[PDB]
């Protein structure tokens, strides 16, 4: 099955906003970067499943 | 590149052509290299020249476009509490070109008790500055932050906030200067709407007048982060704490 | 290691995008971020098996009795005069190493640097070994430039993008003017609250006449720095008003203002700079050296090799790795392929 | 360890297509001049310049730039039939050239 | 574009052939010389 | 204080050098 | 009118002044510090003041 | 006439290092993902590389 | 090393007040900050330069090799 | 005659005058942005505004529209006589004041 | 709105003049003097020999920064440029000292002496209308009769402390008599400009020159010019009895008083404000009070180096901005 319900969720709306209206993406944030620049955040649409990352 | 030759130590850049080679100016060396024949120096202007390669091959997408500060200064600008006068907007447009651009000062959209024009009117003149400039651009596009119109039947740019960007005739209509509509990765931006409906030059002429106006105008107008920006409010301690 | 600037935390001139600082000139005048490096160059008097040794004879005048211009700054002793400037080609050790090694050929010691620097020690002793020891300390005074490394204690660090006038700087009712404007940008994403809690720390004490502390898990309070901010007439969140130094008006935002300790790091410019059009080239594979101080060039490696095919720029691939690197005309029979 | 680890990829991946070239008959050889595709992608499209999600024409975007350019509150508007008229005029000759 | 050092636009040189078009400017560069900015560090004689 | 200075004295420094 | 313009080691230790004459020693005379330092040449140096 | 003229200069041209461009495209992106594997931490799925 | 002239900021000068400041501090006993508002440093900038200042050349003065 | 340091640029220049950019040597937002305020006090004048193209050159283009009434050149001229007489009231008052206390 | 800058909790509003024709249909505010002439006022608060206060009210924000940019870095000065080191044994770097040398402020006045030209020889560049020349003479020897345990280097050396005193004025040629009233002296004569243990000297001559505070800040002749909008706080409803006593307490102490019968809270000196915004975050008095800024209210405060008094100082900035207007005037256009 999936568990989803117990993953950290957020206020960002996926860019395939047209196809699909989500408002929440699942996130984590890891520091993918040099320590000088700031950490990175991935995501994934509740509502599409699609996958990007905002840095 | 074209080289331009400046008194000072270090090799500058335009920071809107930053992101393609992920530079960040905090002590990032590059390596300048001179074409010597003619031939290859043909080549390299053509093919590898910035205006020729705003976009990346592995998908189309827009690679050169606004940073932070162009990118929030426009924000601010195209934000609907903006209102300028006439001689604010004219300093405005001064600073967007270098002085030597001739600008169509159109009707103010407030006619009355005072002549002002919003900043999306000061956008517009960016994108289009006078009747000569042949770029006629026709956009529509979804700020990254949009929280939807009231209602389901109401359309996209009946948005609560600014986050539906309308533009017809050059003419901004709605939304604010986002990162989705100026920045990098967007198909709708308005450089690549430019780009592809009129030329690389002048989608170049809009990005240069663009960080131009940006970088003169948000100093004078006040940016600033501090520690009150990021202070809970009294009532967020106490629903955090019970929470 | 670092000065107390004065730092308005605003968006300015545009020039510090991306980690950019904005150095006030005029407070680079007045000494702040004033540096300066000292070099040593050391050399031994070898003594050799045919009971022969290197001197430091010199200093040879022209026809009017004054010295050549290479030996400007020598002295009659050999070693470059304590005090006096040298420039690039200059000698500060006049060397000669025996030919036979009676006659001396001359291998003195040459000032290579773009900037000139001023001796100011000298040292001549001798090793443990009898062996005669020459040291030369070379100064060199550094202004804070274009390009020069800044940091302020919590990783937020970024070269000089802008030198401007103090005039052109924004000011506060007191005329106060920031030594150092920081981007806004830097700190959303960084999160890095302790500096400005630093900042408010700081201008608390600097209002109160007591360094503060920044303590992990502990230091001075916000609340009693903004108490003190208070007292003394100032917004609570350390945010004042300021002026625009080029329209004069009101910032139509509260900039964060007050004093944050900055670091000048040894990352500067002038040792960094480095261009090379044609010179000295490896003598096994006739290509340019490969170092800095032996003017050497930047190699173009697979990867921008591979860009440039990606470009299909053929003619430029040509000349950036056949014609400016190593061009050699060979002799190939037809006949036999060698 | 992903900066080597991915470097090497890069360049492999590069030693594999170094000499693949659309030729002027529109295919994708070696340098053997061996086929690889008949037409690239299947489509013959570059990737640089399609406007739309992986479609080199953004209809909606077109169409709402031709109506701003061509707008003028003095023209007549055509009948939903004559509409389909012009478009089979223009397109149908290109669509029986293939 | 980008901003390039007098002090590497001094040494960074292009080998410019003289033709019938840009022989004055040249000549003008010539004139200056490799220390001045607008000038040139080498001349190559077409029979040398 | 509140005497002129600049009357009585030729601003010799205030031309263009 | 106008305006015109405007051999002696150190101990180390001792701050004595020495003359080095013509291949003599290195040593200091008045103690066996082996380290001799350059006085100041006594010619015109000039900054600017800035 | 847009639209005809969009898709005519769509079309790849002749000469171009198509496979560079490609070997390229698939390996930047590949410079910026990790080599372990990162999941949303609550999904507890199978392990696949 | 030694106190700096002028106020990197302002530019007002603070290197004459460095000894009157010492001396509120030893004399007299002041706190630091009521030393500094006798001296005249209104501005925050001109007090750090003052209060901030680490007089390195008294320690450099030991190592005088030329007594 | 110092012809170096006001110069009429005349590729952003109109025809019959009316809109012109100046660019002047040796000056900066200080007579920039006054300029700017008194020129933009003038009735016929529509468009005023400077720019200083690049911090490392001591140059401003300052650029002027009006109406078909008068000249960009005139405007410009009966601005910087403006600022004089601008300059000669607080002068009067400030001297007056001085003189006083 | 309407000439008062508007002081928020978050923003601030109204910072642009708006007094041109073409900002509404009265195309008012048109520029005339006799209207300029008539509304313009100076009112100076105080004048010392180096400070003064004084108030430039109906004036543009463009024109009164003009002027203050022009007194921080276009109103020329008197500094040390060149310094001609005969022998420098202290432990301060030679360029260090220079450096120093040229911060300190002399209090010679400008207008006696003359702009260098740059285009000439070094051997006729330098000339007594010209230049102020400085020698700098000091040498420490350690004091015989120190006191037992006088750790103060002041009692156990001589001279080891140089100040900006030492700077002797060398008169040249006519500057002997052109400067014999006024003997070429450091404006602040107690700068710390070295410290010295037995046997190092100093011994070098300074060559001081007309400068721009624009080219080096030593040639800067205002400790600080600046100017701060008059504050303005409204009192929008009355605040009375304990509220009022917190009212006072959110400004400076002189800001607001407190009426006796009354018992209000009334606004004494806005003058005396720092404009903190410390009211507008209590929730309490938002109703009640109304902070905010004359926009053409100037307050300058201008603080002398030394060498000239502020007075000169602000004139010669107003007839600097005269001039380079004139000047461009009478420039012809260039094609
Ligand atoms: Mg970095
Ligand atoms: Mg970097
Ligand atoms: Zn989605
Ligand atoms: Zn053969
Ligand atoms: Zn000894
Ligand atoms: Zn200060």
């Amino acid at each position: 099955g999936g568990g989803w319900d117990n993953v950290d969720q957020t206020k960002t709306q996926c860019p395939n906003y047209d196809t699909c209206g989500g408002e929440s993406a699942y996130f984590f944030q890891l520091q993918i970067r040099s320590a000088d620049e700031p950490m990175t955040t991935f995501y994934k649409c509740v509502n599409c499943g699609h996958r990007w990352k905002e840095n | 590149h074209y080289a331009k030759i400046r008194p000072w130590r270090t090799f500058r850049l335009n920071e809107c052509v930053c992101t393609p080679y992920n530079a960040d100016f905090d002590g990032d060396e590059m390596n300048l290299h001179v074409p010597q024949t003619e031939e290859a120096r043909a080549e390299a202007i053509n093919l590898m020249g910035v205006k020729n390669n705003l976009l990346t091959p592995k998908s189309g997408e827009p690679i050169i476009a606004a940073t932070q500060d162009f990118i929030t200064g426009s924000y601010l600008i195209s934000h609907k509490d903006s209102f300028y006068d006439r001689a604010t907007l004219t300093q405005l447009l001064s600073m967007m070109s270098d002085g030597i651009e001739h600008f169509d000062i159109p009707p103010p959209a407030i006619m009355k008790p005072y002549y002002l024009w919003t900043g999306k009117q000061v956008f517009s003149l960016l994108i289009k500055p006078n009747h000569n400039s042949p770029v006629v651009i026709n956009l529509d596009a979804k700020n990254k932050v949009f929280v939807p119109p009231k209602s389901k039947s109401l359309p996209n740019e009946m948005s609560q906030n600014d986050g539906f960007v309308i533009i017809r005739g050059s003419q901004i209509l709605s939304g604010v200067m986002d990162k989705s509509v100026l920045g990098d990765g967007k198909k709708h931006s308005v450089f690549y709407t430019i780009l592809r409906d009129y030329g690389p030059q002048e989608a170049a002429n809009a990005m240069n007048r663009m960080a131009k106006l940006c970088a003169r105008f948000l100093g004078n107008r006040g940016f600033s982060i501090g520690i009150n920006d990021v202070t809970p409010a009294d009532d967020l301690k106490q629903k955090k704490e019970e929470l | 290691a670092g000065q107390n600037a004065t730092v308005a935390v605003m968006s300015y001139s545009g020039y510090d995008i991306e980690d950019a600082l904005v150095l006030n000139k005029s407070s680079i005048d007045r000494g702040f971020g004033r540096c300066e490096t000292r070099r040593k160059t050391t050399t031994v008097l070898k003594r050799y098996a045919n009971h022969t040794q290197d001197i430091i004879g010199g200093m040879r005048v022209d026809e009017n009795g004054d010295p050549i211009w290479q030996h400007q700054s020598l002295g009659p002793d050999g070693l470059g005069e304590v005090g006096m400037k040298v420039q690039s080609g200059q000698i500060y050790i006049n060397k000669s190493v025996p030919t036979n090694s009676t006659q001396y050929r001359e291998a003195p010691v040459i000032y290579r640097g773009p900037e000139p620097s001023h001796i100011d020690q000298v040292m001549m002793s001798v090793s443990d070994n009898d062996q005669a020891l020459i040291k030369v300390l070379l100064r060199q005074n550094r202004r804070p430039e274009l390009g020069d490394k800044f940091s302020s204690r919590h990783g937020q660090k970024g070269v000089c993008g802008i030198i401007v006038k103090q005039e052109d700087m924004p000011f506060n009712d007191q005329g106060i003017v920031p030594d150092i404007i920081m981007n806004p940008h830097g700190f959303p994403s960084r999160m890095t609250v302790g500096k400005m809690i630093e900042l408010i720390s700081g201008k608390a004490g600097v209002l109160n006449g007591t360094l503060e502390y920044g303590t992990c898990f502990g230091g001075s309070k916000l609340e009693d720095m903004s108490k003190i901010l208070v007292d003394q007439g100032f917004n609570y969140s350390g945010k004042d008003m300021l002026y625009s130094g080029i329209t004069g008006e009101c910032l139509q935002a509260y900039i964060f203002f007050g004093p944050i300790y900055y670091q000048k790091l040894k990352h500067m410019v002038l040792d960094k700079m480095h261009a090379r059009a044609r010179g000295p080239r490896a003598v096994l594979t006739r290509q340019p050296t490969e170092g800095r101080s032996r003017d050497g060039g930047l190699r173009l490696g697979e990867m921008e090799r591979d860009c440039v095919i990606a470009y299909g720029a053929s003619q430029l691939l040509l000349e950036r790795l056949m014609i400016s690197s190593d061009a050699f005309e060979v002799d190939v029979c037809d006949k036999c392929g060698l | 360890v992903k900066t080597a680890e991915t470097g090497y990829m890069s360049r492999r991946l590069m030693k594999s297509l170094e000499d693949l070239s659309c030729q002027y008959d529109n295919t994708v050889r070696t340098s053997a001049n061996g086929i690889v595709q008949f037409t690239y992608g299947g489509d013959g499209l570059d990737p640089l310049e399609m406007e739309g999600n992986a479609q080199p024409v953004n209809f909606n975007r077109s169409w709402d730039h031709a109506y701003n350019i061509t707008f003028n509150n003095q023209d007549k508007g055509l009948l939903p039939y004559a509409i389909m008229e012009t478009a089979n005029e223009i397109l149908g000759p290109l669509e029986e050239r293939l | 574009e980008v901003a390039v050092p007098d002090r590497v636009a001094k040494v960074l040189t292009y080998p410019e052939k003289v033709t019938r078009y840009n022989r004055h400017k040249l000549q003008e560069l010539i004139v200056n010389g490799p220390n001045v900015h607008p000038g040139a560090n080498y001349l190559l004689k077409r029979n040398e | 204080v509140s005497r002129d200075t600049w009357n009585t004295k030729n601003m010799r420094s205030l031309e263009p050098p | 009118x106008x305006x015109x313009x405007x051999l002696k080691y150190i101990c180390a230790e001792c701050s004595s002044k020495l003359s080095l004459s013509r291949t003599d020693a290195v040593r200091c005379k008045d103690c066996g510090h082996r380290i001799l330092l350059k006085a100041r040449t006594k010619r015109l140096v000039q900054f600017e003041a800035r | 006439e847009i639209a005809l003229f969009k898709y005519r200069k769509a079309r790849l041209e002749p000469g171009t290092a198509i496979g560079a461009i490609g070997a390229q495209s698939i390996g930047e992106p590949g410079t910026q993902m990790t080599l372990k594997t990162f999941h949303f931490a609550g999904v507890a799925s199978m392990n696949v590389t | 090393m030694i106190v700096p002239v002028r106020c990197f900021s302002c530019g007002k000068v603070v290197g004459d007040k460095w000894e009157s400041y010492l001396n509120l501090l030893q004399e007299d006993e002041l706190d630091e900050g009521t030393a500094l508002s006798r001296l005249g440093l209104k501005r925050y900038c001109c007090r750090r330069m003052i209060l901030t200042h680490v007089d390195l050349i008294e320690k450099f003065l030991r190592y005088n090799p030329l007594e | 005659p110092d012809r170096e340091k006001i110069k009429l640029l005349t590729q952003a220049t109109s025809e019959d005058g009316t809109s012109a950019s100046f660019q002047i040597v040796e000056e900066d937002h200080t007579l920039g942005n006054a300029l700017r305020y008194v020129i933009m006090k003038n009735p016929d004048v529509e468009f005023c505004g400077y720019s200083i193209p690049h911090p490392s050159e001591n140059l401003l283009n300052i650029r002027i529209q009006t109406y078909g009434e008068t000249t960009a050149v005139d405007a410009l001229q009966k601005g910087l006589k403006d600022l004089m007489d601008l300059c000669d009231v607080v002068e009067s008052k400030f001297t007056e004041k001085i003189k006083s206390m | 709105m309407s000439n008062i800058v508007g002081i928020e909790y978050n923003r601030v509003t109204n910072t642009t003049s708006t007094d041109f024709p073409g900002f509404s249909k009265d195309a008012e505010n048109e520029w005339n003097v006799e209207k300029f002439k008539k509304d313009f006022e100076v009112n100076i608060s105080s004048l010392d020999a180096r400070e003064a206060n004084f108030d430039l009210i109906n004036i543009d924000t463009s024109i009164a920064n003009a002027f203050r940019r022009i007194m921080i870095s276009e109103v020329p000065s008197v500094a040390a440029e060149y310094v001609y080191f005969f022998n420098n044994t202290s432990v301060i770097q030679d360029e260090v000292l220079a450096h120093r040398i040229g911060l300190v402020p002399l209090k010679v006045d400008p207008d006696m002496l003359t702009w260098v030209d740059s285009n000439l020889p070094d051997d006729e560049k330098f000339t007594d209308e010209n230049t102020i020349v400085l020698s700098l003479n000091v040498k420490c020897t350690r004091n015989p009769d120190a006191p037992k345990g006088s750790t103060d280097p002041k009692e156990l050396y001589n001279n080891a402390h140089v100040y900006a005193r030492d700077l002797k004025f060398e008169p040249q040629g006519r500057q002997s008599t052109t400067f014999a009233d006024c003997p070429v002296v450091p404006a602040d004569p107690d700068i710390l400009l070295a410290k010295l243990r037995p046997g190092q000297e100093i011994s070098l001559k300074a060559h001081c020159i007309l400068g721009i505070g624009g080219d080096h800040a030593k040639f800067s002749p205002v400790s600080t010019a600046s100017y701060r909008l008059l504050p303005q706080i409204n009192i929008l409803q009355p605040i009375k009895g304990e509220s009022a006593r917190r009212f006072q307490k959110c400004f400076p102490p002189g800001v607001i008083g407190i009426d006796e019968g009354s018992d209000e809270a009334y606004v004494k000196d806005a003058r005396k404000d720092t404009v903190s915004r410390e009211v507008l975050r209590y929730e309490e008095f938002a109703d009640k009070v109304k902070l905010g800024r004359v926009r053409n209210h100037f307050i300058f405060n201008v603080e002398s180096a030394g060498a000239m008094t502020p007075e000169e100082i602000f004139f010669k900035s107003v007839r600097i901005l005269k001039n380079k207007a004139e000047y461009l005037k009478n420039c012809p256009i260039t094609q």
